[PDB]
């Protein structure tokens, strides 16, 4: 779920 | 008996003394003294100098790193964009007539000025809405076998015009109406006196629910979820150092992006609620500034929070700033 996280500029 | 009203005014300051003009032609030194004039100018300038670079650059940036191109980021450009309606329809334009004590272009430019200002702020606003909302749905994942892309974020950007055009457009035509606020240097929505002919009364119950409330509520469910998910995951998965720093920053950030999108819209949504329910009271110029120097200042830290603070943004920044290197 990391992979979305940083998709969506979060982490 | 508060302030002095004209045709396209309304001036919070009494005539009693035979002094008030109107601030579509002379100078409005009884509301203010000339070197707070001169500040609001100076505050305009740094909102400027500090404004267009940060948000022209998000774009320029974007232009020379492919990486930044999808469609999860063009929310974030469609904020920048937001950002400069403002800086050149309001902020530029209200440096100019703060100069001149009153609003030098009239009637029809109070209305484009605040046409401009108005739809920047609220692209902006529903831009940090929709960015949730897609957050949410990625990371959430509330709807299975669904995949975020270009024709979805195109959707998003399109509804952000539309709402803030539901908010800037009526006021060009019967719905409330633009005439200049506090000092008188610029123009908003008419959203502090009863102006029965353009239902005021109505507009800012539609404003206060369809512009603060539901965006408070839907920000508030998407982010809040976003934080269960992550702290779920880290939970169930404590084997693993990254995750839980994960976990850490998003809910930071989170606190962040909530605590800003209230200092940005709670004061003048507290203020028209205070004016709403308070009709027999008596504001002055500079307290219906306090609201506006909140809501314009997010044209700078918007962009710090959402742009700079974000790793990928950054870095291609950095790189672009140092002329290829880094
Ligand atoms: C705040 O209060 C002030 C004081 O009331 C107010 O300013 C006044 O506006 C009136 C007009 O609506 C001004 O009247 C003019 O006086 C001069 C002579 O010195 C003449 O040029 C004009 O005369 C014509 O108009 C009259 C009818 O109004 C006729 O009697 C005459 O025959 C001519 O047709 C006109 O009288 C007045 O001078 C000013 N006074 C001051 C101190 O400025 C101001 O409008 C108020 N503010 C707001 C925002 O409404
Ligand atoms: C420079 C001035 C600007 C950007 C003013 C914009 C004002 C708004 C978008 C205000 C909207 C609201 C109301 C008028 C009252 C209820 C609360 C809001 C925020 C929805
Ligand atoms: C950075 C942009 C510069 C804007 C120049 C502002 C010019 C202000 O113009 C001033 O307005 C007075 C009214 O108060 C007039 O009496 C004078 O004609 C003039 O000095
Ligand atoms: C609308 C979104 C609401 C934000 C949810 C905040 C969650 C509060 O939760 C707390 O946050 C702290 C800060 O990282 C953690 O260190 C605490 O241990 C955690 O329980
Ligand atoms: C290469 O990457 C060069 C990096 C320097 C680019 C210039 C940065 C401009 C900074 C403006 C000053 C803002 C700091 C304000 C803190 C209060
Ligand atoms: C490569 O093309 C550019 C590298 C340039 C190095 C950055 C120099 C730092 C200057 C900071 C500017 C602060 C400006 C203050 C304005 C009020």
């Amino acid at each position: 779920i990391l992979e979305n996280l940083k998709d969506v500029g979060l982490f | 008996m508060c302030g002095t009203e004209g045709p396209n005014f309304y001036v919070p300051f009494s005539n009693k003394t035979g002094v008030v003009r109107s601030p579509f032609e002379a100078p409005q030194y009884y509301l203010a003294e000339p070197w707070q004039f001169s500040m609001l100018a100076a505050y305009m300038f740094l909102l400027i100098m500090l404004g267009f670079p940060i948000n022209f650059l998000t774009l320029y940036v974007t232009v020379q790193h492919k990486k930044l191109r999808t469609p999860l980021n063009y929310i974030l450009l469609n904020l920048a964009v937001a950002d400069l309606f403002m800086v050149f329809g309001g902020f530029t334009t209200i440096l100019y007539t703060s100069l001149h004590g009153y609003f030098v272009f009239g009637p029809t430019g109070c209305n484009l000025e605040g046409f401009f200002a108005t739809l920047g702020g609220e692209i902006a606003l529903w831009s940090l809405v929709v960015l949730a909302i897609e957050r949410y749905v990625v990371v959430c994942k509330p709807m299975s076998n669904f995949r975020f892309g270009e024709n979805h974020a195109i959707m998003g950007v399109a509804f952000t015009w539309v709402m803030a055009l539901a908010c800037a457009a009526p006021p060009l035509v019967g719905w409330s109406r633009y005439i200049p606020e506090g000092m008188q240097c610029s123009c908003g929505i008419d959203y502090y006196t009863p102006h029965e002919e353009t239902n005021n009364e109505s507009f800012v119950i539609y404003m206060f629910v369809v512009h603060f409330i539901i965006p408070l509520i839907v920000i508030f469910f998407c982010y809040g979820q976003l934080v269960f998910t992550v702290k779920e995951a880290a939970a169930q998965q404590q084997e693993s150092a990254t995750t839980q720093k994960a976990e850490k920053e998003v809910t930071r950030m989170v606190i962040i992006m909530v605590i800003a999108f209230l200092i940005c819209w709670l004061p003048y949504a507290g203020v028209a609620f205070y004016i709403f329910t308070h009709q027999g009271s008596c504001f002055g110029p500079i307290f219906m500034t306090i609201p506006a120097f909140f809501a314009k200042t997010s044209a700078v830290y918007n962009p710090v929070i959402y742009i700079m603070m974000n790793k990928q943004f950054r870095n291609c920044m950095v790189t672009t700033l140092c002329c290829g290197k880094n």
